[PDB]
């Protein structure tokens, strides 16, 4: 079986975009008038750092990006020489709906929109390396039901 | 030279499936992300790898509920991987 | 009784990452599902897993091309399996 | 590791929804005025058979669907006992766009609505058991750009 080489010390980019305080939003977006700060967000990053960084990665954070923030973050990233690195991770931690994150002034950014800004071709000294995004968002405003099972 | 598409080798790991809502426990972090640093401390060491890794994420967070509104979380990820994504301790 | 989510267990295999086109050659069948059988009939029968076999998949439709259009193909699984997914051929 | 039970014989019902005639589509649809006939669909459909067969799979084969005679065979299915049953397949073979695969008569299925027929509420005696979709259809009209890299 193919396994992805990963060797090289550090691995890569740990990106954590950790977005904490909506007063923006909250204030300049009519539908977002009660969007919460995302509280204990801190214990998220905080773990990522711990785990990441025992697995050899650089950690990169930034805390409340809005999205235009959020997009100069990455494109910095994008332009940067990976060539001796292995992988590349971006982890976000915010809020969301249907297919995008919330930035901290309450604007969306596509989820597309952020992972594309990587591909071979916009960032190609990750050519052929894997390129791993966590996203900690809701994807909308429903509460996903339960259905009964035998346990294991 | 040998070519790839332009959208190889991504893995999106999604705290949620579309149209549902994620959880955060302000006293310890989010249902997705701290079952995820768990296993991945756990099973990195053993060689594991992160679809593998992944897997128990979804069957962790799927016992988890939200005694409230009756509520469950559903993690879901999606890839372009061509190869096993193993991240060494050593 | 234990509850998990209502969307658990699924395994969704496109042929194709969002917006882009997937082949069919006329003669021989479309590159995904070719490669997809040609993956289980082989790696079943050795016990691997659905998610190394579509992994293969991956890589395999990713090292063919259209020299008309000059095109690749990108097929990307998405799942909330939470258990490995293995069909025994005994 | 946790796998899932797959004992049972049959495994479970291998749907295959084989869409190659595409005339509706061309008369009805104005922007599928040249929408093409899925030539050699037909091997797709029997080596997925074979291979479905061959892994212990009852095949329930079906030609030429609408967007209407879809919901319908679905419909079907999630009514369907599945209690003796270890697992679940859907294959569709058509013509697609982003997040759709097209009925032989040019209307749109969104592939959550054919997916979410088999929910734990919508088909009970599925709960807990895997349910495996394989789509091929394009998601687009892109033609996905190639990039360079060292041979393995
Ligand atoms: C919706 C989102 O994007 C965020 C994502 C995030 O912060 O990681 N999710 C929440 O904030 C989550 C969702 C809701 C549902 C609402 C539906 C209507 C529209 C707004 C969202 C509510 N919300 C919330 O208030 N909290 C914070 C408080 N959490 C707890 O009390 C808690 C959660 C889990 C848990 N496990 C054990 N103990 C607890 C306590 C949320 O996280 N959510
Ligand atoms: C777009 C779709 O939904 C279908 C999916 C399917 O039939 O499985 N894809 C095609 O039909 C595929 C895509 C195109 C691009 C067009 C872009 C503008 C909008 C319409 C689609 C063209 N098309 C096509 O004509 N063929 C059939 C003929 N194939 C070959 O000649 C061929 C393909 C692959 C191959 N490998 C080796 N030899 C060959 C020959 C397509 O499959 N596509």
């Amino acid at each position: 079986d193919k396994v992805y080489q990963m060797k090289s010390k550090p691995r890569g980019y740990c990106l954590i975009i950790n977005n904490h305080n909506f007063a923006k939003a909250r204030e300049k977006v009519p539908k977002l008038h009660s969007i919460r700060d995302r509280n204990g967000t801190h214990l998220d990053a905080g773990a990522l750092t711990t785990t990441f960084e025992e697995l050899h990665f650089e950690i990169k954070p930034h805390d409340d990006c809005t999205v235009e923030q959020i997009y100069e973050i990455l494109k910095i990233y994008q332009l940067m020489d990976h060539s001796n690195m292995d992988c590349f991770i971006c982890c976000i931690l915010s809020h969301g709906d249907k297919g995008i994150i919330y930035g901290t002034d309450g604007q969306e950014a596509p989820i597309y929109e952020l992972t594309s800004q990587f591909t071979g071709l916009k960032c190609p000294s990750l050519a052929g390396k894997p390129k791993v995004f966590f996203i900690q968002a809701c994807q909308g405003d429903n509460y996903q039901k339960g259905i009964p099972v035998e346990t294991d | 030279t040998r070519y790839i598409p332009d959208e190889a080798d991504f893995l999106l790991g999604m705290a949620t499936v579309n149209n549902c809502v994620s959880y955060r426990n302000p006293a310890e972090g989010t249902w997705y992300i701290q079952s995820l640093c768990q296993s991945l401390r756990e099973r990195c060491p053993r060689g594991d790898d992160i679809l593998t890794i992944l897997t128990e994420v979804n069957y962790e967070v799927s016992n988890k509920d939200d005694k409230k509104n009756m509520g469950k979380q559903m993690p879901q990820p999606t890839f372009t991987l061509r190869k096993k994504l193993v991240f060494p301790s050593d």
